[PDB]
RNA sequence: CGAUAGAAGAAGCUGUUGGAAAGCAGCGCGCAAAAGGGUGAUAGCCCCGUAUUUGAAAUUGUUUUCAUACCUAGCGAGAUCCCUGAGUAGCUCGGAAAACGUUAUUUUGAGUGAAUCUGCCCAGACCAUUGGGUAAGCCUAAAUACUAAUUAGUGACCGAUAGCGAAACAGUACCGUGAGGGAAAGGUGAAAAGAACCCAGAGAUGGGAGUGAAAUAGAUUCUGAAACCAUAUGCCUACAACGUGUCAGAGCACAUUAAUGUGUGAUGGCGUGCGUUUUGAAGUAUGAGCCGGCGAGUUAUGAUAGCAAGCGUUAGUUAACCA
RNA sequence: UUCUCGCAGUCAGACAGUGGGGGAUAAGCUUCAUUGUCAAGAGGGGAAGAGCCCAGAUCAUUAAAUAAGGUCCCCAAAAUA
RNA sequence: UUGUGGUAGACGAGCGUUGUAUUGGAGUUGAAGUCAAAGCGUGAGCAUUGGUGGAUCCAAUACAAGUGAGAAUGCCGGCA
């Protein structure tokens, strides 16, 4: 499934680039990917969800009942999980943190099996540095570039591994963009979004870790 | 989630568990063996399955 | 993180009283009564299903023997001549039926007199 | 897999919640019995307990130990069924780290067990040589060297 | 370099639903801002604004650089010269800690009490060899918890029987003398455009005429359910011992979540409530007035087992720490 | 049904028949073993009837045979010598 | 073929359910939600329509469950 490069006003040139073999796997596991984007999708929480049990709410415990010549239950107690006291026995812990983790091998098996999906994917043309250069400030550009190939379908995630001031200026003012760098990645950003653009030289050095 | 200290002084360990004790009438009274008693009541002995588990989970 | 659904209970609640119906006083208005009375009528279903069988066979067998008494036979007696002679897969409902029918139990007594 | 349709391979086994109903599965009769003290509030009791019965471990002797304040002092193993796929004349400390077979802090002194003979002529220095294990590395026509 | 005042700072129209648009449709336009909210429904370009972008009058702080007190500082030869932190080290009756339960080690409540450098103590009793260093004088930045307190920001943070006793004029009223204990709280309506005129009525109050897009938008208040209290529509409906029931069902009123339709019921059969804990209850064993809200099987460090997965012949696997 | 394994429930039992011990062949009585019942499983029958007899209920049925047992009426069932 | 009685118990099949992220949609030319009907389900439920409300929710694979109310001589509140 060898790849064309692209320009930058969407027409393509006369060098379909090979693929390199550091992305493309020998069997495809589902696994490994779902056990990857449960950690990674996990721990949004900052421990916001705090609650006070039986032995954490504020009160001066004290009997106002007498069990014999009353008709309500002895309860020496007043701040009980069923009672206008307060205080349940279960609930949310600043504490709480549900520990995950996912080995090496494992992890690259994984790693290579999404890249060589993503990559056969067919949702990509490739990039390179020309393109890269002569870019204005302007995310209306990037608008005209993206809606000439109409990638309309799903947010697209560019990869990069080096930083240009258009880069950082551009391609931030947009619903449907998102950029990260080669090392910054997680199977989670690959699977949600979908779409994807590559530049040719980090496929050579993803060969390395294969 | 300890080792319990004072009960494991009284057992011994081998390959694949088989927990080893030793025989009793050795500490205050052993006048009532015979030979063949005394003999293999210095030799070693088994447990039984009943609390297998209970004892290579706990020990 | 609270839980809502703070109204399924009631849904719930609804969808059993719904079941009820036609209950005197604080019966189809009580839910907690309204739970054991719906038990009680289905259980009385239950019954009910498990009853009219034997009931209908024994209201078919008076029914048919009030008219087998004015011909001046019992229903024992009448079973016999069935038994061994006409050989037939008539039933007793479906000779109850054939009452309402004139002239006809007239014909099946003549036919065992044959 | 996408959130919209991702899916397992093999997972989502039942689980267990016993305060959800009884035809859900152990309402208040919970599984926990009937009339018991480890049934009733604060059970599942401390290990090393039998509710009264006397204990045999405490009812038992103890076992015999020589070495009090003192203990063997660990001594890094190259067992010969093992060794056989592989291969380093002249066994020293500074190499067995790229063949995962030495750790970083030690300073354990080598003995030689078994008779089971490896499939290549080395030489090797051990502190220790079997008598069973010196006839396997005989027949195996390599050497051994007695070190400390 | 900030902080305690600030400031610059891109980008839309038309028709429509419409009371109102922000929604929709047509064509757009910017983007370093299509971050977030309001804006008469459901706005990137209407604003608040924001990204970006700089600023301190006056004060304080974080340091950098410069000039610069103060003192900081070894190698050779002798000499039984002197010194090297005395009630010191020790010993006894014992505690206190040391993982220890007085034992190495440290300190002392009561006593006695040396030595020197070739000295002392120590190397979990102790001596001998070997080995450490010469206490018993003193300050000492470094990593320290916590946020009472502040800024910036965040929330698979609770949302008015929840979240803090206290969304609110909360520890408030109040109770106990007194320590102490300790309630109740939200949302009108887009903008009050808060119901003017009239009527009855002493007034209060209500009802018509109004406004307001809607008066289920009228002040009670975002809406406004069951228990509870009456009512009328079809039928039964005051000689019958009924957990007020079941199945059939005359007869009557209907006409559908449109279907072998629904509703009531003169009448025949059938017809010892529930959770509980017990040898076992119809139970006359307890408990429940009803309705509604609420209300109780978890987390951390793990281990074992089943299943699943990675790797798997010199295995697997990192803790901590760091980007 | 035998082997391992995880999880267990009872752990204060009662009832019929027989052999019983106790008692006083007085006891639907206490305590033992055996055939069954229950606790674990409905129904039909006998005046009501959990443990007595007949027993073993996926369900719908207004079908058949019928189990013990019953046949003047209640209520299903016949008479003759 | 056994079936399909069943306490405790072992055990299988699962569902509803709030929030997360997609994937999308619907939405003052109608929403969550109230009431009713003479529906769909083996069930944990789903509805459709009508009044009713004039601004938000749903549908399908996964994720974690302060999660699912018959009594606790339960508490609160209202009504007796």
């Amino acid at each position: 499934a060898k790849l064309k490069l692209i320009k930058i006003d969407g027409s393509f040139e006369t060098e379909p680039v090979k693929l390199s073999p550091g992305l493309i796997a020998k069997e495809l596991k589902q696994q490994p990917v779902f056990d990857a984007v449960l950690v990674e999708q996990a721990s949004w929480r900052q421990g916001t969800h705090s609650i006070l049990t039986k032995g954490e709410v504020r009160g001066g415990g004290k009997k106002p009942y007498k069990q014999k010549h009353t008709g309500k239950a002895r309860q020496g107690s007043t701040r009980n999980p069923h009672f206008v006291g307060g205080g349940i026995v279960f609930g949310p812990k600043p504490n709480r943190n549900y520990s995950l983790k996912l080995n090496k091998k494992a992890h690259t098996a994984a790693l290579h099996t999404v890249w060589s999906e993503k990559l056969a994917s067919d949702n990509t043309h490739l990039v390179d540095q020309n393109l890269f250069n002569k870019t204005e400030g302007k995310t209306k550009v990037m608008m005209q570039f993206l809606k000439s190939a109409k990638l309309l379908d799903k947010n697209v995630l560019f990869v990069v591994n080096t930083l240009n001031t258009n880069l950082e200026q551009s391609t931030s003012n947009i619903k449907n963009v998102q950029v990260k760098h080669l090392d910054k990645v997680s199977v989670r950003d690959l699977m949600l979004a979908n779409a994807l653009l590559v530049e040719k030289e980090v496929l050579k050095a993803l060969e390395g870790k294969f | 989630m300890k080792v319990k200290s004072a009960a494991k002084k009284r057992f011994k360990l081998t390959k694949s568990g088989q927990i080893k004790r030793k025989h009793a009438y050795t500490s205050h009274l052993a006048p009532h063996k015979t030979t063949k008693q005394k003999r293999h009541l210095r030799k070693q002995g088994t447990v039984s399955a009943s609390d297998f588990k209970r004892i290579g989970n706990l020990i | 993180m609270r839980i809502k659904g703070g109204k399924q209970t009631r849904v719930r609640r609804k969808k059993w009283l719904k079941q009820a119906s036609g209950s005197f006083g604080t019966r189809h208005a009580s839910y907690k009564v309204a739970k054991q009375t719906v038990i009680q009528a289905a259980k009385y279903a239950y019954r009910d299903r498990r009853n009219k069988k034997r009931d209908f066979r024994s209201l078919w067998i008076l029914r048919l023997n009030a008219a087998l008494r004015e011909q001046g036979m019992t229903y024992s007696v009448f079973i016999n001549l069935l038994k061994k002679h006409n050989i037939e897969i008539n039933r007793k409902v479906l000779s109850e039926l054939a009452i309402k029918e004139p002239s006809k139990f007239n014909l099946i007594v003549q036919k065992v007199k044959s | 897999l996408n959130q919209l349709k991702s899916v397992p391979k093999a997972r989502n086994h039942k689980t267990k919640t016993l305060g959800r109903g009884h035809g859900s599965g152990l309402g208040k009769t919970s599984g926990r019995g009937q009339k018991g003290q480890k049934a009733r509030k604060s059970g599942l009791t401390r290990p090393g307990f039998e509710g009264g019965q006397t204990p045999l471990y405490r009812r038992l002797p103890k076992f015999g130990n020589a070495r009090k304040g003192f203990l063997k002092q660990e001594w890094v193993v190259l067992n010969l069924n093992k060794i056989a796929k592989l291969k380093l004349d002249k066994i020293n400390r500074a190499s067995l780290i790229e063949k995962q077979v030495i750790s970083a802090k030690s300073q354990l002194p080598i003995k030689l067990i078994g008779h089971t003979k490896l499939e290549k002529p080395l030489h090797f220095e051990v502190h220790k040589v079997s008598k069973q294990a010196l006839k396997a590395v005989e027949n195996a026509n390599g050497s051994v060297k007695l070190l400390e």
